[PDB]
RNA sequence: CCUCAUUGGAUCAGGACAUCCCAAUGGUGUAGAAGCUAUUAAUGGUUCGUUUGCAACGAUUAAAGUCCUACGUGAUCUG
RNA sequence: UUACAAAUAAGCGCUCUCAACUUAAUUUAUGAAUAAAAUCUAAAUAAAAUAUAUACGUACACCCUCUAACCUAGAGAAGGUUA
């Protein structure tokens, strides 16, 4: 309150910064986080005439994680338009060849199938390693929660923990091992 | 630098004089082209950074021409490096390695017998074309009843796409 | 290796794999015996 | 009591794989050489004539595949 | 060689054509479930192995004066050339 009429309007309509880490998340669970955002669907003055979207960062894009064998199994397929231009590539052999696709395309499918998701995906910036430019840095504002809780390795767990932890069973002195 | 397995060297820009026979101690004939390296020099140099290849980029020139009706532009990039203006440039994809520093006239010494090397020029135009001379069609019979059809193509497509195939070869500029 | 829909062992020494997302019954003695689904 | 009426070719071919040749393999009553059977693979290729109105042959080839596209295709042509 | 009984165009003349990161059938090596001095593994692993293909290359890359003339560039426009 208090704010000029130019002000005001220019508080309430802009855009914001984001950052998402996906390391070891699954990019369709980013996709759902990262749409939301993209769209503006997160504030309550969102109006589909207002164009009233956000900027949305994604870094580790190259260490995401798929569950089950779809790594092998989801396959994208292209056609360049030409008697025999159709390919059909697994997700496997897509990752290597462009770190960053399987994000982006997930995130696509996501958006309106409008006008307007070619403009939200100007807004989207996919890295895919914690490197950043200079000038990104500066523009983030607030970062977000994951959406998949990472589950820690036994390296990672600590020499208390796994003593507070019962032995189940003990193994026989009779016992290679 | 010296020279280190996988390095790729600057090339020339060379004009065509014609043909001529050629002949080995086994005897056998062998027709040959002429290439003449005429005011090479290296013109532009760009880091690996710059060209967004791994590789690094040298620009050559050769065939000086007149200064008269040329673009503002072109003159003062010559001006600059203190070289007459050339008829044309060409990228070559260079290894830090073979970097040649630009005002460097190049001489048909920098190749020599023995090696095997990769001309490419623009082809001589033929024009619109038809469908037999661009892109050898058989054709149509000349006689015992066809109409008005002897050079043309025929069926474009099949009936149930209902459009025609991008990249459809057709009568076009040859 | 014949590519049948049901994999029966044929003899004593037959035995069976599951290699490469299939069923194998694989005889030493007789290479005869090799089936896979 | 009898019955009976769309399809070739030319040009350019797109695609399926239930593979004719080329390529990688399992088995054999696989000594070698020839073969047989099955898996995998759609990669490029897959001839020229004679009598023919549907076949009938000749000479070749690594092979002269089987099908789908409204006889694929007559505002491209032809019997 | 055949034409234009032209300085050109053709073939019947001449030259040049290559790399495979990424697999399937199949075959090995190490080794658990499963006391083996077992087991190629929809166990964790290490390799070899069709046709495909574009990761990787070559080609392209210039912001461009134009009265006009000329051009191995061209239907027009475009493009090249101009002590
Ligand atoms: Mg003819
Ligand atoms: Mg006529
Ligand atoms: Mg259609
Ligand atoms: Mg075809
Ligand atoms: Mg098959
Ligand atoms: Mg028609
Ligand atoms: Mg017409
Ligand atoms: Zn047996």
């Amino acid at each position: 309150s208090s704010f000029s009429r130019a002000p005001q309007q220019w508080a309430t309509f802009a855009r914001m910064w984001y950052l998402l880490d996906g390391k070891m998340q699954p990019p369709g669970k980013l996709a759902v986080i990262a749409s939301n955002k993209l769209q503006g669907l997160n504030k309550p003055v969102y109006h589909q005439l207002s164009d009233c979207g956000d900027h949305v960062v994604i870094i580790n894009t190259r260490h995401i994680a798929f569950s089950g064998n779809k790594w092998e199994q989801k396959v994208y397929s292209s056609h360049t338009g030409y008697p025999g231009g159709f390919r059909q590539v697994t997700a496997a052999q897509l990752h290597r060849k462009d770190p960053v696709a399987i994000v982006k395309l997930a995130i696509y499918g996501m958006l309106p199938k409008n006008l307007h998701r070619r403009t939200m995906m100007q807004r989207l910036h996919l890295f895919p390693d914690e490197d950043i430019p200079e000038d990104i840095l500066k523009n983030l504002v607030e970062e977000l929660p994951q959406p998949r809780r990472v589950p820690k390795r036994l390296d990672e767990y600590t020499q208390e923990e796994i003593e507070a932890f019962p032995r189940v069973w003990t193994p026989p002195d009779d016992f290679r091992m | 630098h010296p020279w280190e397995p996988g390095s790729f060297r600057v090339g020339l820009i060379a004009l065509k004089l014609g043909m001529m026979p050629l002949w080995t101690k086994d005897g056998q004939k062998h027709a040959v082209t002429l290439l003449q390296v005429q005011d090479c020099h290296v013109l532009k140099y760009t880091p690996k950074e710059d060209h967004n290849g791994k590789i690094a980029a040298l620009t050559v020139g050769g065939k000086t021409v007149s200064r008269f009706y040329k673009p503002d532009s072109r003159l003062e990039f010559y001006r600059d490096l203190g070289l007459p203006p050339k008829q044309i440039h060409k990228i070559f994809h260079v290894t830090d390695n073979a970097v040649i520093k630009p005002g460097t006239p190049l001489y048909a010494a920098h190749f020599r017998p023995g090696q095997y090397v990769d001309v490419t020029a623009k082809t001589i135009g033929k024009g619109f074309q038809g469908v037999m001379k661009r892109w050898g069609f058989k054709g149509q019979p000349a006689s015992h009843g066809q109409t008005k059809t002897h050079r043309r193509p025929g069926a474009i497509s099949t009936g149930d796409i209902a459009r025609v195939w991008p990249g459809t070869k057709m009568p076009g500029r040859m | 290796f014949k590519t049948k829909g049901v994999i029966k062992k044929r003899c004593k020494d037959c035995y069976k794999v599951k290699r490469r997302g299939r069923w194998f019954i694989l005889c030493k003695t007789n290479p005869k015996h090799k089936q896979r689904q």
